[PDB]
């Protein structure tokens, strides 16, 4: 069977430079190969065919090459809206195959998060569970760190976290984390405090409430 | 002079439409005729419509039938011969019959006063009851006498009375008024010595044996007219043949003074729009089997190798206007077909049928028809086949797809979604126009192997061959270019699936080598290609068997040697010059000589002393 | 301008099967095949089979026991069925057309159909403010929003004061709880002590279950 290896699984480019992703086929295959575009939330979209032929409606900045079993998607001047995942294909075994897909992330100028602290709803509680949130806005890079402390017992299997894909404008990115606690764990402990570690906080932030 | 010839009529007492009709086709038959190829037959024509055209016939090969006329004249005043190389029933060559209707009225007048000779066959006169004077006529100096017993005559005049012929007249015979309507006897008129014809009474004007009608004088050519061929005025037994041996080239030769036979007649060449069977007759077009052709000015007929040419609409155009693909219905009417002029579509309806259509399921093994196949002008579209077919069977023979209609405008060539493993397409040396698509075969192999640009023709023509069986998985089972094969590609696993050979070739199947210096058939070599030895030369043990094509090119013959060639037999009686047949006989060495002039049968050995009687 | 678009009940039991229709506009099935191709988070994008333009059908090995793609031309319709599916089978399944006669290049996508295998019953969302936390100056930042909670089958959307709220919007990735209900969070970043707008309503639908939610967010 042929394999389909693309590689970086994230590519980390700043917005303007030239921007290759590389798809390595297991066997040599002319150039039956054709590359996607696929934005989160979208279906496919076709923009080289036969390794370098180019595809009328995509932006002439999206360039192909190769032949054999090593192939290479171009980007010049890397746009915000060339954020997505790139996909590789190819056409000459069957069935039809695809590559796992780059990541293509921009670089940006470091963005600390701003942090915020939730205590659970009026009623939730009443109504049995509790639920807690954390939410880190707008940072960059992606690395986040998110412990929660409760009276300042480290806190394990009790959370978890959501991350937004990246900002097409501010090309950033949004974090939450979600403390979950039944009513009356919730009414044993006090002080409960959310501990954030970032590139961009030259010590950690910690943000708590209720006492 | 150069006699018109019309071609006859066959029709016997049917009548074509109105009794109007009918005489304007036979006006139209034999308007100007001379010479009736095919039989004379004169019908249903009534009271006052002007028969005339028919005193320019001479002569009649068939039979001549006169029946149902009510005319009054039939004036058939230069017909001097009936052949009768077919007979109207019976055995009559001549056939005058109840020429009369329910009016009270029928033919009066048949003035053949120039009828010499009727060549074979028998006559009938019934039913004429206005009929006059051919009762009188002496049968006996017209008809051969072996037809004489088979002769049937009832006359019976009931309608008028008639004239008397003139006391001018032999025994009071005649066919009709005047002194120019008198019989002239030409055979019962004459002494002992002649054999046939003659023109006086005496023994200097017998005609030559070779006569029909009569003579102008004692020679071969003073005949009135031939008892068998005429050549330019000469009366001979046949026409001077194609071929004579040739007692210094030692076979068969281009008799240079040779002639064609058209009709009673010895011929240069054919006349307009004639074609010349391989028997050396003028025919009017060629026999299935065979085909027309030229060399020398002269358009001949050859026997075809393999199915005749054929051409067929393709799916789309017409008995197969609005068909969507070959299928059940219409397949049939492919048979034979050698050149599709048009586009094929062999498409998933064929094999389930249509209900909208009405068109049952396509038995597959039907496909077997299309083999015969070489050309396609427009497209071949392939998008089903029978599952358990590893290749393209139907097509083994396709030679060429010319590519003048594409599919979509694109496509001279499209196979789509098969269980073929490969393409077997190995006649196939020319695609001219549109492209090649081969796609979604997920068993299919070989197809990479072929350099398919050398089947083009456009330069711009493009190759699509995706999602097949990979190069990698073929190579990896085995299912790979014969070893036979040069690195120029193949069409499928066996040895006559290759575009060329590495060392040589048979037919189509490539090979090692050729069978020089042992095998079945001893061959030679010429261009890779292995070629059979005349069947007459012996398969020798230590040397190669011969060294070309003819029976010229033996080591060694195998049975009899003639001059510089090996024959299965000595020439035995083919026919030689001066109509002489030629016999040889095989000496001590088996060596071909003459025998004596004199042996008519063939001999065993030289002179008098090998043809004992 | 081709267009696929797609219908079908996308929540499916085990051993149930899968239907999709795929309605096609702007060339016929007459002339092109249509292909169905799947994505999962793990197992990448992956090729199902094709209903070629002339009707047969070719499928995938491994599921070539399993599938039924179908077609009605005159109403240019394909049908998209697959038996007995088990939770491997939960994917975005899509329809395509190549750009070009008999290729794999595919330039045209229905809008995917979000196919989700559980035996567990569809639930509707309870939504609970996340209500911001009283400061006392500042003038441009300040953060506030909804939990969205409990529901079952994906997808919910939200939107804020009925679409009239956009930028500071984000509405995070749903994650499966423990209980095996997904849960969510649909945040606005805002100028604090709510200046210009007083209002945050919370717009939150569930297709699935038809439950349609809305929740006010201040200091209660
Ligand atoms: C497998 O292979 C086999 C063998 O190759 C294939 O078999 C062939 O298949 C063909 C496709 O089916 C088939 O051709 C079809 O023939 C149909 C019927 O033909 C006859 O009728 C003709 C017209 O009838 C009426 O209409 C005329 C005008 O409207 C009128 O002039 C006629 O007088 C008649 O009058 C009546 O009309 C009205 C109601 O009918 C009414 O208003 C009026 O008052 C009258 O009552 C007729 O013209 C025709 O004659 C032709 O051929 C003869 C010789 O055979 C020749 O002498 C004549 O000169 C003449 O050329 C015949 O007698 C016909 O209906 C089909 O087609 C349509 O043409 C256009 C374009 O394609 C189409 O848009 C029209 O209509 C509807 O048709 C579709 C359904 O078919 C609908 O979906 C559409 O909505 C559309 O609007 C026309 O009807 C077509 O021509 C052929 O005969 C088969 N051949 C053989 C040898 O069997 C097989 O198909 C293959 N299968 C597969 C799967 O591959
Ligand atoms: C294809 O050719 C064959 C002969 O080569 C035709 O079949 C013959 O038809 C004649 C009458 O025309 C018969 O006397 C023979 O017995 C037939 N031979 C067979 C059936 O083997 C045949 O008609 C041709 N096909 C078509 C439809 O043109
Ligand atoms: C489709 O074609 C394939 C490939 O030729 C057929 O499968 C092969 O059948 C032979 C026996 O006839 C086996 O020996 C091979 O092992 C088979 N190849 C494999 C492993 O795929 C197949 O039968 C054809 N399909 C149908 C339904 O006839
Ligand atoms: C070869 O041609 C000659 C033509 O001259 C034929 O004629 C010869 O024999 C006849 C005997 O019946 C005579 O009638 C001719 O006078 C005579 N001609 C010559 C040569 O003077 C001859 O028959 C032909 N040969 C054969 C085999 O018949
Ligand atoms: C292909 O299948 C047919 C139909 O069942 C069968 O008759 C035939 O033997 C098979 N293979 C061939 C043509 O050799
Ligand atoms: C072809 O056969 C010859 C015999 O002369 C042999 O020597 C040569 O190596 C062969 N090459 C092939 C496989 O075509
Ligand atoms: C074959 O036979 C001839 C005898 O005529 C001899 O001269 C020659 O040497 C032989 N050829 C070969 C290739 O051995
Ligand atoms: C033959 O007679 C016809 C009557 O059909 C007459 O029209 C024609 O001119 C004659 N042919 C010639 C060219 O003499
Ligand atoms: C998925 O699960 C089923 C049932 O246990 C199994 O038969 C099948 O092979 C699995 N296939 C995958 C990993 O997609």
């Amino acid at each position: 069977d042929i394999l389909l290896t693309q590689s970086p699984v994230i590519l980390s480019v700043s917005p303007g430079e030239r921007v290759s992703f590389s798809c390595r086929a297991s066997q040599s295959i002319g150039t039956n190969i054709h590359w996607y575009q696929q934005r989160t939330n979208g279906s496919p979209r076709l923009l080289i065919k036969y390794a370098s032929e180019s595809i009328s409606g995509i932006p002439s900045r999206f360039s192909g090459s190769g032949s054999g079993t090593d192939f290479t998607l171009s980007i010049n001047s890397v746009e915000s809206e060339d954020i997505a995942d790139y996909y590789c294909q190819q056409n000459n075994n069957w069935p039809t195959t695809f590559g796992a897909g780059t990541k293509l992330e921009l670089k940006r100028t470091v963005a600390a998060p701003s942090v915020f602290i939730f205590p659970p709803s009026d009623e939730q509680l009443k109504s049995g569970t509790a639920s807690v949130v954390c939410l880190l806005n707008n940072f960059y890079p992606r690395e986040a760190k998110v412990q929660w402390k409760v009276d300042n017992a480290l806190q394990s299997g009790n959370s978890q976290e959501s991350v937004t894909e990246q900002d097409s404008k501010d090309s950033t990115y949004s974090l939450s984390s979600t403390l979950t606690l039944s009513k009356a764990d919730y009414e044993k402990h006090k002080v409960y405090a959310c501990e954030v570690t970032h590139q961009g906080l030259s010590s950690p932030v910690t943000k708590s409430f209720n006492r | 002079e150069e006699k018109k010839v019309c071609q006859g009529t066959s029709n016997k007492l049917t009548q074509l439409g109105t009794f109007e009709d009918h005489f304007l086709s036979l006006q139209r038959m034999f308007n100007n005729c001379e010479v009736v190829l095919g039989n004379l037959e004169i019908t249903y024509v009534q009271r006052n419509y002007d028969l005339s055209f028919l005193k320019t016939i001479q002569e009649v090969a068939g039979y001549v039938l006169i029946a149902l006329n009510t005319v009054e004249r039939i004036p058939l005043e230069n017909l001097q011969i009936i052949r009768g190389n077919m007979y109207y029933e019976n055995s009559y060559a001549l056939a005058v019959l109840s020429n009369y209707d329910a009016n009270k009225t029928g033919l009066k007048e048949l003035p053949m006063r120039n009828l010499q000779e009727i060549l074979h066959g028998a006559v009938r006169f019934s039913n004429n009851p206005a009929l006059c004077n051919v009762e009188s006529i002496q049968w006996r100096d017209i008809v051969s006498s072996d037809f004489l017993s088979n002769m049937s005559m009832d006359f019976q005049n009931h309608l008028g009375s008639c004239q008397k012929c003139d006391p001018s007249c032999p025994n009071g015979s005649c066919w009709g008024a005047g002194e120019e309507n008198c019989q002239k006897l030409t055979k019962i008129i004459c002494a002992q010595q002649c054999s046939g014809r003659c023109r006086g009474k005496s023994p200097s004007d017998c005609c030559h044996n070779q006569c029909a009608a009569g003579c102008t004088g004692p020679r071969e050519s003073d005949c009135l007219v031939c008892r068998k061929f005429r050549d330019e005025a000469t009366c001979k037994d046949t026409c001077p043949p194609l071929m004579l041996y040739n007692p210094t080239t030692y076979q068969m030769d281009v008799n240079p003074e040779g002639k064609y036979s058209f009709g009673a007649t010895c011929v240069k060449k054919c006349p307009r729009n004639y074609v010349v069977t391989d028997h050396g007759s003028c025919v009017r077009a060629c026999g299935a089997d065979s085909y027309e052709m030229e060399e020398d000015g002269v358009r001949k007929c050859k026997k075809c190798e393999g199915p005749c040419r054929k051409v067929c609409n393709g799916i789309g155009i017409g008995e197969f206007k609005d068909s969507l693909s070959i299928n059940a219905t219409n397949i049939k009417h492919f048979k034979n077909c050698t050149s599709i002029s048009g586009d094929l579509h062999i498409l998933p309806v064929a094999f389930r049928g249509d209900s909208f259509t009405h068109t049952p399921p396509l038995d597959p093994q039907e496909l077997d028809i299309l083999k015969t196949v070489k050309e396609i002008t427009g497209f071949l579209l392939i998008q089903a086949w029978p599952e358990n077919r590893t290749d393209l069977h139907a097509f083994e023979n396709l030679e060429i797809i010319r590519g003048r209609t594409k599919q979509h405008g694109q496509f001279s060539l499209a196979v789509v979604s098969l269980n073929i493993t490969s393409l077997g397409l190995r006649s196939l040396k020319e695609i001219s126009d549109g492209d090649v698509i081969i796609s979604g075969n997920k068993n299919l192999c070989y197809a990479n192997t072929i350099n398919w640009k050398k089947l083009f023709g456009t330069s711009g023509q493009k190759t699509k061959i995706i999602s097949n069986r990979g190069e990698n998985k073929c190579k990896a089972t085995g299912q790979v270019c014969h070893a036979l094969c040069s690195p120029e590609g193949c069409w499928g696993p066996e040895p006559r699936d290759c575009v060329s050979c590495r060392n040589v070739s048979r037919g189509r199947e490539c090979v090692d080598k050729c069978k020089l210096l042992e095998g079945e058939p001893r061959e030679f070599v010429e261009n890779s290609e292995c070629i059979q030895c005349h069947p007459e030369c012996l398969p020798q043990a230590m040397n190669i068997t011969c060294t070309g094509r003819g029976p010229d090119n033996c080591i060694q013959c195998a049975h009899y040697i003639d001059g510089p060639h090996c024959v299965k037999t000595c020439p035995a009686g083919v026919m030689g010059e001066n109509n002489t047949l030629v016999w040889k006989y095989a000496d001590a060495g088996h060596v071909c000589h003459l025998c004596h002039p004199n042996c008519t049968y063939g001999c065993t050995g030289p002179g008098l002393r090998g043809c004992p009687t | 301008q081709v267009q696929l678009k797609q219908s079908g009940p996308g929540l499916v039991q085990p051993s149930q099967s899968l239907s999709i229709t795929c309605t096609v506009s702007g060339f016929s099935l007459t002339n092109y095949g249509v292909h169905w191709v799947r994505q999962s988070p793990g197992k990448g994008l992956e090729w199902l089979g094709v209903i070629w333009s002339g009707g047969n059908t070719d499928y995938n090995t491994p599921f070539t026991s399993r599938l039924s793609i179908n077609k009605d031309n005159s109403k240019s319709q394909v049908f998209f069925k697959m038996n007995s599916l088990q939770s491997n089978d939960t994917a975005i399944y899509y329809c395509a057309r190549a750009l070009t006669y008999y290729d794999y290049e595919f330039a045209y996508w229905g809008q995917g159909t979000l196919v989700t295998v559980s035996a567990a019953s569809t639930k509707g969302p309870s939504v609970f403010p996340l209500a911001p936390s009283s400061k006392s100056t500042s003038g441009g930042t300040a953060a506030l929003g909804c939990l969205v909670k409990d529901y079952f089958p994906e997808p919910v959307t939200v939107s804020w004061n009925s679409g009239a709220l956009t930028s500071g919007v984000h509405t995070f990735p749903a994650v499966l709880q423990s209980s095996g209900l997904y849960s969510l969070s649909s945040v606005v970043t805002v100028p604090s002590s709510s200046l210009g707008t007083q209002t945050y309503i919370c717009n939150v639908n569930h297709k699935p279950s038809n439950t349609k939610v809305d929740k006010r967010v201040e200091p209660k």
